[PDB]
């Protein structure tokens, strides 16, 4: 439900942060954590093994199991 | 824990004397209703008639109390005896509560540290911003707009009404669930001043049916008629005599698709790869659309949605014409959408600037204050008693009591 919307939204600012800061997903994911007044227990760590290496938000959230598919819901053109 | 109860009943969590007024801003606190000047006394709260004219203490929290040393008259008697104070109460939905996701959050362009400074407040207010809303806002609009909320216009008009606002709005509110919101309304029929109540459910009656046939999910004129009647009977047993109730019609949401269907959502302004059509389709696919009827690309479905909405407005208009109540008189106002657009063009704005950027559905702060502006001017000409008289003692109250304790 909203986890797909939220994931797509969260993942879309991360990916739009690396594109803006010419960095990797690991760099943006860590940078995002600096903006919220201490998620690094997950992202610097839990997201490292899961995140950077595989590479849009619809794919990731579909890949990360956040947008279950049983119509294929997508925000960006496929 | 009973925290759950306070949010399900839309009453503050921080409220020791349980009079529904808080010293805490968020969590249904004083961002939503006047601040409790004594959260240890259930008989001290905004909107109350003064006990012995507040000669010894401020019991209605309007900042006026004590006695004039010259004649031993209580100040609130010299400055409020005949001014006919009244409260403002909004029974509304997400728009009345001013639902707002700041564009600054989803825009990587400016994601500065100052951009997320307001997040824990927004979340504790259910992403609503009543303290900036058009009916009950009291904080200065930092948005380059010098219109004032309805409450601030009532305060400016009569400084005795200071802090007598209540925003009884819930994101998903409609005629179908307004009975819960009225339980959370605060007013003692014999001990408090009268109030203006604005009933403003401007779309949820036609904006459900996320997982069904949208038209089949909408409220029927019969359903809404019975719901609103029961609603008004309840108000009649809570509102002091001499109150006023305004029924607001439903929105002309066809405006949404027409204005935005091919405009860039803030999450697509940089890469130019997202429109509201896409957003509408994405959320519809997930069955999480805030309004399937109007946020569709299917212009027949949008036409059926507007038709039902208009049919429900005429139902509310019929009620305001044919039903009378002992403790309030009853009025009907159309959704002034057209008049808001004319007035906004004159100020150099375009229509799409009147809609929340993130959700592309609710009117934004600018539109709400314009809706308040139109309601205030229209009520004056036609129904002057509803707003009362100007109080000649505003400067003197101002000089004796300053900010009257603030907000
Ligand atoms: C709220 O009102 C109460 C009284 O109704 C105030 O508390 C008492 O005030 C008396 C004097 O009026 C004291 O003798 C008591 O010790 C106070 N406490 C209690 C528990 O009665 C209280 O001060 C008021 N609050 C504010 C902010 O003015
Ligand atoms: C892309 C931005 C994220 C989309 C989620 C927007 C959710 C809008 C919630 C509005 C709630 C009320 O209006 C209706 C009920 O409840
Ligand atoms: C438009 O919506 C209605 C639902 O009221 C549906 O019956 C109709 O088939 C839809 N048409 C298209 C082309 O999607
Ligand atoms: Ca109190
Ligand atoms: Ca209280
Ligand atoms: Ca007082």
């Amino acid at each position: 439900h909203y986890t797909c919307v939220g994931c797509v939204l969260v993942v879309s600012v991360i990916e739009q942060l690396a594109q803006v800061h010419n960095s990797t997903v690991q760099a943006s994911m860590e940078r995002l954590c600096s903006y919220l007044p201490a998620c690094y227990m997950m992202v610097h760590v839990f997201g490292a093994d899961i995140i950077k290496l595989f590479d849009n938000a619809d794919v990731v959230c579909h890949t990360l199991e956040f947008c279950k598919q049983e119509p294929l819901c997508h925000l960006y053109p496929l | 824990q009973k925290i759950k109860l306070a949010i399900k009943n839309s009453v503050p969590i921080k409220d020791v004397d349980s009079d529904k007024y808080s010293i805490f801003p968020t969590l249904r606190g004083y961002h939503w209703r006047g601040r409790d000047c004594n959260d240890s006394d259930k008989t001290v709260y905004p909107g109350r008639r003064p006990d012995n004219w507040d000669a010894h203490r401020d019991s209605n929290c309007n900042g006026i109390w004590g006695v004039d040393p010259k004649d031993g008259i209580p100040y609130e008697k010299k400055f409020c005896e005949g001014s006919q104070p009244r409260g403002i109460i909004l029974l509304g939905d997400a728009a009345g509560a001013h639902f707002h996701i700041p564009p600054e959050w989803l825009t990587v362009s400016q994601m500065s540290v100052n951009s997320f400074l307001n997040l824990p407040t927004a979340v504790t207010n259910e992403l609503d911003w009543p303290q900036l809303s058009g009916t009950t806002g009291f904080l200065d609009s930092a948005s380059k707009i010098k219109e004032n909320s309805i409450y601030l216009r009532l305060r400016k008009r009569n400084r005795c009404n200071h802090r007598d606002y209540q925003n009884i709005s819930k994101n998903g509110a409609s005629s179908r669930n307004v009975k819960s919101l009225i339980e959370s309304l605060s007013r003692n029929q014999l001990l408090d001043h009268p109030a203006i109540v604005i009933y403003a459910m401007i779309g949820n009656d036609v904006c459900n049916g996320r997982k069904t046939d949208p038209v089949s999910a909408m409220t029927t004129p019969e359903q809404l008629y019975a719901n609103v009647l029961k609603m008004l009977e309840a108000l009649n047993s809570h509102l002091p005599t001499g109150s006023h109730v305004i029924l607001y019609g439903l929105a002309h949401g066809a405006f949404l698709w027409d204005t935005l269907h091919s405009r860039y959502h803030p999450l697509g302004q940089l890469n130019k790869d997202v429109t509201y059509t896409q957003l509408y389709s994405f959320l519809g696919c997930l069955q999480v659309s805030p309004c399937p009827g109007w946020m569709s690309a299917n212009e027949t479905l949008r036409a059926l949605t507007s038709e039902r909405a208009q049919q429900l407005s005429e139902t509310l208009r019929k009620i305001a014409a044919s039903k009378k109540f002992t403790n309030f008189n009853l009025f009907y106002l159309d959704f002034a959408f057209q008049e808001v657009v004319e007035e906004w063009q004159k100020m150099g704005g375009q229509p799409w600037e009147l809609i929340e950027a993130v959700d592309g559905f609710h009117p934004n702060e600018v539109a709400l204050l314009l809706f308040a502006d139109q309601l205030w001017e229209k009520v004056q000409r036609q129904w002057p008693d509803v707003l009362g008289k100007e109080n000649p003692f505003n400067p003197q109250i101002e000089e004796v009591f300053g900010d009257q304790g603030g907000h």
